[PDB]
């Protein structure tokens, strides 16, 4: 009875991340994001450290 | 009270009763060669031992 | 992924296209059309367990 | 800059295979619809200022293409209207022939509506069967008059080619008895499964006061509480000596407007079986010899006439006015689907899910060559 | 290299189901249980990328010639349209129409014409069979004239209805939201 | 016969309603132009709910777009043809819309306004691209001031891919 | 008046009743293999035109009842029917007074994109010896003209038939 | 170097039998409503056509890598399930691995379907993800019912425990997981009752609405491997193939017969049943197959 909800949790863990990476990262861009730059370095060191 | 059990057992019996109309027409055909194929299938199982 | 790249990285014209010109049921679509969906994304999921 | 930011506008244009040829722009809200206006007229050939330039007899062949699924109901209404302004004496044989082809084109249009519904409801087997059994009706029409569809048959007086004989009239008995034994295998795929009944339940709730005053004239307001059948109310062709029974429900959701068309198929096939055992007596196929010659120069005395006839989707009328010469002054063909899937569809999709935009589109039998005219 | 793909094309022609108005009564029963096309492998799917056999079934309204040429701009290599009926040839009975577009070869490159009103599915079988015979050796068809001879079709596109449809049929709804 | 009783019952409730009864059920009558708006709901509330297409013929000799209005019955089966006569200029092409009583004329008036002439005042779906997009909306092609085969020549240069002269009439 | 049910039409949904649509897993599939099983169309299917050159009087009675305005007249004064704008309605058959415009079952006509194969649609229709191109020459039900060689300033069209006569004639002038 | 050639043997056999299995699906759905339909070697010619274009689309840098990752994941799915005795590895073919590696094709065929950017691809991904939400409620209970009935997870220690004793669609606490798998397989495939991640006709084509030449070819490869992997996972758990070359080839042949066996009952349901609204598809996989698999889960414990 407890293995079902945790497996359902892996499914619904899959689902919301698909919801995140869709309307934040793909599709068209609105015309107020043409004034944006890349990622700065000090956040990128933390990103690279956690990735490796 | 929207979830009764009178409805569910009538559902499961109507499913068995329409399966009774299902097995009537599938296995019991007028096709003579269908029964020949049934005999060849069970002979094939006797090959498989 | 290498054997998958073998069946893709074969050339024969990989010409890039813009995003604003897309399917839209075979129709013209301009830049001022909100085509990527961004509003709740899960309305049958909310209306399935609307009691919970 | 995308100026809505709330409601994405997907829209089923022509190349979609659910809608046939009319684009419905849907202001979608996530997975529902909050505003559903339609843009019809991808097919506007024009027939007001286009059928005004041909003579009176040759304006049949140009007028067939106003409704594609029924290739006899548009000619048999114009042939009924030019019958009135001249006042012919169309005999019993021509009346019987036009009756039987007006009912066999109607069962063809019902079969096409079944196939068109099943191509967008997922299940292909009820589509392939419906088109297969429509094809033998097409190959039976081809013995009689000409091509498969657009058989230019019913000239303003009578018909053009009579029956071949016992090779044909026995054949219609064969295919009608065959399809009446066949129709019990359409129920188990389209009307008895707990998918379709659970898919079309309660979607597009049409009220009782929302059908009679809206523009709806077909069999789909007959699923709402309305007692109106133009074959029963004012019989026109050899209808009064038939005694068929019409269906009326008190419902009005979408599957109410589908079961009524299934029962209409059953009773219409019973009509064609009942009409055949009568059999046509003798008579000519044309109407008159002297007032038909010099076929272009066909001066009709002035006046006007309205006719209207039952269809697969809507009791749709014609309006001919005659100036007094060899030109119809204005032939208006009222499409059945003008306020029957354009205006009533706007207040039917509001709230409905995206999966039941195509099913609602076919639960009214929307045929795009009728809105434009 | 080349005939390994050439035979592969003429066996799985995917048709896109535009169903262009009058004529979508002999487009379905062409591809159903009777006189069929899946025996030839002609499997329909409604996508403007996963097709290479467009059937311009009859007439073309200029409110549909926008949509047809937008669909025709998206099939990558082997797009070749099969004109149908008798509308694309010279205009059908709607030669007296301000709408219904006469003379379809002046707008998009037609490969093969059939005759008939409506054309019987046996005539469509003869049309596709002659299209197979044409595509065996490969016969400088459409997609090879829409590429090099684009200067003529783009001029004839822009002359009829023209002036950049991507602003006329896009801005036609944003006031009427 | 019964249609004569029906039109006699209608003529009690309206003076300007000269009713001619054709064959059995084709009850046709003409009303003045700016009086049908106070009249069509007499016809609605009596027995005729359902409204068919607002079909409008034209006349160049006497300039008037005779907008005939098709009504129908549901309890008897008759079909009214109440008709008006409004002037022919685009300045004078005015007609009050029947939307407060019939929601059937929400869409019929769009087609009769986009095809030729008439402008309907109290309606919202007027300048919508219903049908006949640009450049066909800029001139009304269904009246008798618009002739074919001199606009088609200005829209398409040749009408025959083939030979001699297949573009004239008769 | 004669309302049929009270709840007689509305049926009951059902779980496993769609398996009765599975009956045709073993019956013979109802299709026609078109290469090459022929169909044999109807004895009076509306098709192409078979004008008789000895009964035609040139009265242009057909000219005024063609709904698509393609039976335009030539001189040597017979009509050329073009199938560019023609709906096969066969109103030109029962209106021709002499009887010199028939119709025979021939509908298959496929031409390619080039103009030299598209002059094929402008034919002065030939005598009913073209019925000996529907029978006795490989009964394929196809248009037995199959190429046309127009020539500017030497206007002599040549219906190069299947194997028969080239059928040369001059065409000068059109209309009336 | 030998395990590389053996893995190449398994991937090229899975190609040249998975495409024939999809062609068998097309042939049976053709005969199910009275039509000859395509030849048996049909979708091989589909793939061979779709790699012969001269233009492509490539909307983005991720628009390529998502479906290429989908093909890599669906190849990784079939690499662990024991295709007969010839396995590149049989030490670790655990249930949770193969069960989750069927779902990762439903990422990459959709994760790169989002990069195009479309309301049709957006609402296709919307109607595809509620399946993968809803189907894992009876799927997990079927895996627990397989788990607690045996105990071991290394899938070579399951076909051994089948060929030692008993079949696996028998023994009713395990058969109630098979009916749950027989219902979840039509969704995991994309067959007609739970179709909606394909949806041909209602929506345009959902996720694969505009891909192009090469991308549809990779999709046909991925779809054939998704077919073969989920069918081989059902057969090497609930049926068991197990078992010299005249023994090995016949072992793979009777495995192929049991591949067709569940594939035969996947088609008969999957043509006489219309497409399902996704709001009811979320509601269906919690009512009937969940309580069936839950009764199986408490009878396997
Ligand atoms: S070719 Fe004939 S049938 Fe086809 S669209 Fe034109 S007029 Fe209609
Ligand atoms: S075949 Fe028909 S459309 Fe053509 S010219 Fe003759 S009557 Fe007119
Ligand atoms: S066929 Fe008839 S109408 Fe035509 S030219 Fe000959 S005689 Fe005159």
């Amino acid at each position: 009875i407890l293995g079902a909800m945790v497996f359902f949790g892996s499914a619904i863990g899959f689902v919301y991340l698909i919801r995140f990476t869709y309307a934040v990262w793909f599709g068209q861009r609105p015309s107020d994001l043409e004034d944006v730059k890349d990622a700065p370095l000090p956040l990128a060191i933390g990103m690279g450290i956690l990735a490796i | 009270l929207k979830m009764s059990f009178d409805r569910l057992y009538h559902d499961i019996w109507k499913a068995i009763e329409e399966l009774a109309d299902l097995a009537r027409s599938y296995v019991y055909n007028g096709n003579i060669q269908a029964y020949a194929w049934y005999l060849a299938i069970i002979l094939l199982i006797l090959v498989a031992m | 992924l290498i054997i998958a790249a073998i069946l893709y990285f074969m050339g024969a014209g990989v010409r890039k296209v813009p995003v604003t010109d897309t399917y839209q049921s075979g129709n013209p679509v301009t830049m001022e059309y909100n085509l990527t969906i961004r509003r709740n994304f899960f309305l049958p999921l909310k209306e399935a367990m609307a009691f919970w | 800059y995308p100026i809505d930011k709330d409601t994405y506008e997907l829209f089923f244009g022509p190349q979609h295979m659910a809608t046939e040829n009319f684009s419905i722009i849907l202001k979608m809200d996530g997975n529902r619809v909050v505003k559903a206006i339609a843009n019809p007229g991808f097919l506007h050939r024009g027939f007001e200022k286009l059928a005004e330039y041909r003579p009176w007899y040759t304006n049949i062949a140009l007028l067939l293409r106003i409704c594609v699924p029924e290739p006899d109901v548009p000619e048999a209404i114009y042939s009924m209207a030019v019958d009135e302004i001249i006042g012919w004496e169309v005999p019993e044989r021509a009346q019987w022939i036009r009756t039987l082809v007006l009912e066999m084109a109607r069962v063809t249009a019902y079969l096409f509506w079944i196939m068109g519904l099943s191509f967008k409801l997922g299940v292909y087997t009820a589509g392939q069967w419906a088109a297969a059994y429509r094809e033998r009706f097409m190959a039976l029409f081809e013995q009689l008059t000409g091509a498969r569809v657009y058989h230019i048959y019913t000239i303003p007086g009578g018909v053009r080619r009579d029956i071949p004989g016992d090779k044909w009239l026995r054949q219609v008995r064969d295919t009608v008895e065959y399809l009446k034994d066949k129709l019990k295998d359409f129920d188990n795929v389209l009307f008895e499964n707990y998918i379709t009944y659970k898919r079309l339940e309660g979607i597009g709730v049409m009220d009782k006061k929302f059908a009679l005053e809206e523009g709806v004239t077909g069999p789909n307001l007959r699923a709402t509480g309305v007692a109106y059948d133009v074959r029963k109310s004012d019989p026109y062709l050899l209808y009064p000596e038939l005694d068929f029974e019409i269906p009326v429900l008190k419902e009005g959701d979408a599957l109410a407007r589908v079961l009524v068309r299934r029962y209409e198929l059953e009773q219409d096939l019973y009509i064609i079986e009942q009409l055949l055992d009568m059999g046509p007596p003798s008579g000519p196929y044309k109407v008159q010899d002297p007032k038909l010659k010099n076929l272009p120069r066909f001066k009709v005395p002035p006046g006007e006439a309205f006719a209207h006839v039952e269809a697969t989707k809507g009791d749709f009328g014609a309006y001919v006015v005659s100036d007094g010469g060899h030109k119809p002054y204005r032939v208006h063909i009222r499409g059945p689907s003008i306020a029957h899937g354009v205006r009533v569809l706007e207040q039917l999709l509001v709230g409905a899910r995206l999966a039941d935009v195509p099913a609602i589109l076919m639960s009214l039998d929307n045929c795009p060559p009728d809105i434009d005219r | 290299f080349e005939p390994l793909f050439n035979w592969a094309r003429k066996k799985s022609l995917w048709i896109v189901a535009f169903c262009t108005g009058c004529g979508g009564i002999e487009m379905p029963p062409l591809m159903t249980a009777r006189y069929d096309l899946e025996r030839f492998g002609i499997m329909p799917d409604p996508s403007p990328r996963q097709y290479d056999l467009f059937l311009i079934t009859g007439y073309v309204t200029p409110k549909t010639l926008k949509r047809i040429i937008i669909t025709y701009e998206m099939a990558p290599d082997p797009k070749y349209v099969l004109a149908h009926g008798s509308c694309p040839i010279n205009g059908g009975i709607y030669w007296d129409a301000y709408n219904a577009i006469k003379q379809l070869d002046k707008y998009i490159p037609v490969d093969v014409y059939i005759a008939g009103c409506m054309p019987r599915p046996e005539a469509v079988m003869d049309g596709i069979k002659k299209l197979m015979e044409m595509i065996e050796n490969g016969e400088a068809d459409g997609w090879k004239r829409y590429k090099e001879n684009y200067e003529w079709y783009r001029k004839n596109q822009d002359e009829l209805l023209g002036e950049g449809w991507r602003e006329k049929e896009a801005r036609k709804w944003i006031p009427w939201l | 016969e019964k249609g004569e009783e029906i039109v006699k019952q209608i003529l009690e409730k309206a003076p300007y309603a000269e009713g001619k009864v054709r064959r059995e059920r084709r009850l046709e009558f003409r009303v003045p132009a700016d009086k049908i708006r106070d009249f069509l709901r007499i016809m609605k509330e009596s027995n005729f709910p359902l409204m068919l297409q607002i079909t409008a013929v034209d006349w160049p000799k006497e300039g008037e777009i005779e907008l005939v209005y098709h009504l129908i019955n549901v309890e008897l089966g008759t079909h009214a043809m109440v008709k008006t006569r409004i002037p022919r200029d685009l300045d004078k092409a005015r007609m009050p819309t029947v939307k407060d009583i019939y929601p059937a004329a929400e869409t019929y008036e769009r087609d009769v306004h986009d095809f030729f002439g008439v402008y309907f005042e109290g309606n919202e779906k007027m300048e919508m691209p219903w049908i006949l997009d640009d450049p066909e909306r800029g001139l009304y092609p269904h009246r008798k001031d618009f002739d074919m085969l001199a606009y088609v020549k200005k829209k398409y240069k040749i009408l025959d891919r083939f030979d001699e002269d297949k573009d004239k009439y008769v | 008046f004669r309302i049929a049910p009270e709840e007689k039409v509305k049926k009951k949904p059902s779980f496993l009743k769609p398996w009765f649509g599975l009956k045709y897993l073993f019956k013979k599939p109802v299709t026609i293999k078109i290469p090459y099983e022929f169909i044999e169309p109807a004895p009076r299917y509306r098709g192409f035109h078979t004008l008789d050159w000895k009964k035609c009087i040139g009265c242009n009675m057909c000219g005024q009842i063609c709904p698509a305005r393609a039976i335009e007249m030539t001189w040597i004064p017979h009509p050329k029917i073009d199938y560019g704008r023609c709906t096969f309605c066969q109103f030109c058959v029962d209106v021709c007074p002499t009887g010199a415009l028939g119709f025979i079952e021939t509908y298959m006509l496929t031409t390619t994109w080039r103009e030299e194969e598209l002059l094929l649609y402008d034919w002065v229709p030939i005598e009913p010896e073209k019925f000996k191109e529907i029978q006795e020459k490989f009964k394929d039900y196809k248009f037995p003209v199959e190429k046309i060689e127009f020539n500017k300033e030497t206007k002599e069209v040549t219906y190069y038939l299947r194997d028969g006569t080239t059928f040369k004639f001059k065409i000068l002038g059109y209309g009336l | 170097i030998g395990v590389f050639l053996r893995a190449l043997l398994i991937i090229i056999y899975a190609t040249f039998v998975g495409f024939i299995f999809m062609g068998i699906i097309r042939k049976v759905t053709a005969r199910i409503h009275r039509r000859i339909g395509p030849p048996i070697y049909q979708p091989i010619i589909d793939t061979l056509k779709f790699f012969g274009k001269k233009e492509n689309i490539t909307h983005g840098l991720i628009y390529d890598f998502g479906i290429i990752y989908a093909v890599g994941a669906t190849i990784l799915a079939l690499m662990f399930i024991p295709l007969g005795p010839i396995s590149v590895l049989r030490a670790y073919g655990d249930l949770i691995l193969v069960t989750f590696l069927l779902e990762i094709p439903m990422l990459g065929i959709m994760f790169a379907a989002m990069s195009s950017g479309n309301p049709y691809a957006g609402i296709g991904a919307q109607r595809a993800l509620l399946t993968l939400l809803a189907i894992q409620v009876p799927l997990g209970l079927a895996i627990i019912a397989v788990a607690e009935y045996y105990g071991t997870f290394s899938t070579y220690e399951i076909v051994m425990a089948q060929q030692k004793m008993g079949w696996s669609i028998f023994h009713l606490p395990l058969l109630l997981a098979a009916i749950a798998y027989d219902i979840v397989l039509q969704a995991m495939f994309g067959k007609e009752p739970f179709d909606i991640m394909i949806a041909p006709g209602e929506i345009s084509l959902g996720p694969m609405v505009e891909f192009g030449g090469k991308h549809m070819g990779m999709l046909q490869i991925q779809h054939a491997m998704a077919l073969f992997a989920e069918t081989l996972f059902f057969s090497n758990i609930f049926l068991g193939g197990g078992v010299p070359l005249l023994n090995t080839l016949a072992s793979l042949a009777v495995l192929l017969v049991k591949q067709i066996a569940v594939l035969l009952i996947a088609i008969f349901v999957g043509a006489i049943f219309p497409r399902f609204t996704i709001d009811q598809a979320a509601k269906f996989y919690w009512k009937w197959p969940t309580i069936i698999a839950a009764i199986g889960a408490i009878m396997a414990s």
